[PDB]
RNA sequence: UAGCGGGCGUGGAUCCCUGGAUGUCCGAAUGGGGGAACCCGGCCGGCGGGAACGCCGGUCACCGCGCUUUUUGCGCGGGGGGAACCUGGGGAACUGAAACAUCUCAGUACCCAGAGGAGAGGAAAGAGAAAUCGACUCCCUGAGUAGCGGCGAGCGAAAGGGGACCAGCCUAAACCGUCCGGCUUGUCCGGGCGGGGUCGUGGGGCCCUCGGACACCGAAUCCCCAGCCUAGCCGAAGCUGUUGGGAAGCAGCGCCAGAGAGGGUGAAAGCCCCGUAGGCGAAAGGUGGGGGGAUAGGUGAGGGUACCCGAGUACCCCGUGGUUCGUGGAGCCAUGGGGGAAUCUGGGCGGACCACCGCCUAAGGCUAAGUACUCCGGGUGACCGAUAGCGCACCAGUACCGUGAGGGAAAGGUGAAAAGAACCCCGGGAGGGGAGUGAAAUAGAGCCUGAAACCGUGGGCUUACAAGCAGUCACGGCCCCGCAAGGGGUUGUGGCGUGCCUAUUGAAGCAUGAGCCGGCGACUCACGGUCGUGGGCGAGCUUAAGCCGUUGAGGCGGAGGCGUAGGGAAACCGAG
RNA sequence: CGUAAGCCCAAGGGUUCCUACGCAAUGGUCGUCAGCGUAGGGUUAGGCGGGACCUAAGGUGAAGCCGAAAGGCGUAGCCGAA
């Protein structure tokens, strides 16, 4: 049942498509800078939300 | 007991409304209840007239306190906030990109 | 918590794969003598119903 | 918390942290007494002129263990507390059985004793049926099964399987010696010590032969240290305008982030304050097997001897308790009276009893952990909001009541700030009335927000020839908004009409409960059922405890359950 | 009234006494007054009472004797009166 539930969440977020699968990160290291700039490479405004 | 706050014994501004953005003495501070007095909260108090302390007509008053938080630490600057550092022989704590806090004694 | 079941219950009755309580005619160990032996082998078995239901909630846990 | 007031500090104070000193009289109370917090004495040092009287210091209680010249002292320990939890010796009754004895509540409540961060338990004279097990305890499981039972009410096991932690040891005996005691001298009767020895395909002893070592193993014990808590320290970003008593809010332009948890700041902020994440810190104290050194200690193979292996014992009877076993065909476990043995051809046991076949070594004592509790320190909450929540937020184990045991409350909010009202006025004061304090005095001092009954000042309508559950229908007048036409409040007349609840065969009842208003106050939950339903899978379906993880994150875990065949009381057969 | 309703003693109550100031509450009304609030003040001992004296029923309680426990009885000794 229950995993059926994480499948389908991730169905309707896919059915959807808002889920990015980037093998790394640019903004590497710790810093809400570098992770800022990638967002703005990723479109992600201010306005959206991260089950991240 | 760590009760350590902000405002010390130097001459600084007000934050506050009721004199908001003006300035006054030492701070002369009292105590735990978070109260300090520059020259902010001036009034007018009663105090009965009796003979003894108190003239044919006693009405004045002068100093009434006011809460810390506030006010404000002003350096050759504007008002930044603080900042501490170690001497390597005492204890200095600044100001937001600016020198000396209250250590003009040799500090 | 936990239901008790009946010992007694089960002891002497049995309810048949179908929510059906079935088991004992009853009057046989004082009667004899002038017992015609047609009762006595009507005194086989027996069937029991309607209130046999409570009896179903009787045993309950094991069934049985 | 001030106030008449007088000191105090960067030659670093209040302050918190550790260590010591200091602590008068009670309290196990301890010299003794005693109506606890008071009284009185001996005995060494001292104090005053100080023998008269006084004080101060030291020291004087019994209990137990071991010494010591039994004499006298020293020696280590004992007494009391504790919120719950824990071991033991005592132990009910209501109530359940719809009544009551057996049975039940229940070996629960309480009484006592004792031990501690634990207890108790704990190295099988066990288990159970497989030639299978391998210390004790806790959770899940088996299972409400096996049974116990006026075969009623109901009571309710262990083995096995999964996890939890994981530890195993030492004496008495036989052998041998050292001191002491006595003595039917004797190859001597006991006490202390000394090595010796500890087992179940049997261990130990003695002689003897294989060969016995520098070794192999390593503590529960003492030390070393990382670590842990008792103070702490650091800590990233803001400014103008603007309404407003008050800006943090709204406008403009940013900044910070491994930190936008929260509190506070006169409103509602990551950037004003205390914080935040992140990262450091203890001279002294405690704590510490977390990691380390060592000490006490523990490791063999064969032949015969027949020395030893827990004594009022095992076993038998009688009278019992415990186990689920209420006496049952009635064992095992422990024990009250009596009867009364063996050392391995002794033996206890696998549920009467026996043959047999297996299992275990009793009658001596110690052992961490896994579990439990919550006075206490922290965190956290689809927890409460001053009739709720601890009985109490506040000056509560306080007032008050009671002989005593005991019962046991009522009471929180001015304001951002005390600025808490100087002056005058009436007034004996009490309290008001201008002024003045603040955004607000509609915040005036048991003062936030003040609802309901509740008393009352004024105004509108109607009431002094009338018979009534107090209203409703209509007409009418009188008083006030409305442009009109319509609305509101009141009541002269007349059409009409047996309050509410509960409780009934039936109430308006002369049945029943309510003076009025306000607050509180009554169909929950946990487990197991049975049914219906919204779902996932579906010939299958699902895990419990727990491991790992997370800070409001899930996953892993198939042990176990229900399902597939039922029939018979059973062996046992089988869609029969 | 005056075998009290006056006056001593005693147990009891725990500062009500005296003095000054004062009325908002305590007096079944008042109240300028008080056993009311408030502050200063007052209780002196070798012979009175009582202990560093005695025993009474009783208590206590080394020893003793006994009880599942807590405890029960209890000699000497100690506590005990107005």
């Amino acid at each position: 049942v229950r995993k059926k539930g994480l499948a389908m969440a991730v169905a309707d977020r896919a059915r959807e498509g808002k889920l990015l699968l980037v093998e790394a990160f640019a903004g590497v290291n710790g810093k809400t800078k570098e992770f800022l700039a990638w967002a703005k490479e990723a479109g992600l405004d201010g306005s959206e939300s991260v089950l991240l | 007991r760590v009760k350590m706050h902000v405002k010390k014994g130097d001459t600084v501004l007000v934050a506050s409304g009721k004199y908001k953005g003006r300035v006054g003495k030492v701070k002369e501070v009292l105590p735990k209840k978070y109260a300090v007095i520059v020259e902010g909260v001036n009034i007018v108090k009663k105090a009965v007239r009796v003979s003894p302390k108190y003239p044919q007509g006693g009405f004045i008053e002068k100093e009434a306190p006011l809460h810390a938080s506030k006010v404000r630490p002003i350096c050759p600057a504007c008002g930044k906030p603080t900042r501490v550092r170690k001497k390597f022989l005492e204890n200095g704590k600044k100001i937001r990109v600016c020198a000396k806090c209250g250590g003009a004694l040799d500090t | 918590p936990k239901m008790k079941t009946h010992k007694g219950a089960k002891k002497r009755v049995k309810i048949t794969a179908s929510g059906k309580v079935v088991a004992m005619k009853t009057g046989k160990r004082h009667l004899n003598w002038q017992k015609s032996g047609k009762e006595i082998r009507q005194k086989g078995r027996k069937f029991v119903l309607a209130k046999p239901e409570a009896e179903r909630i009787k045993l309950l846990l094991p069934y049985e």
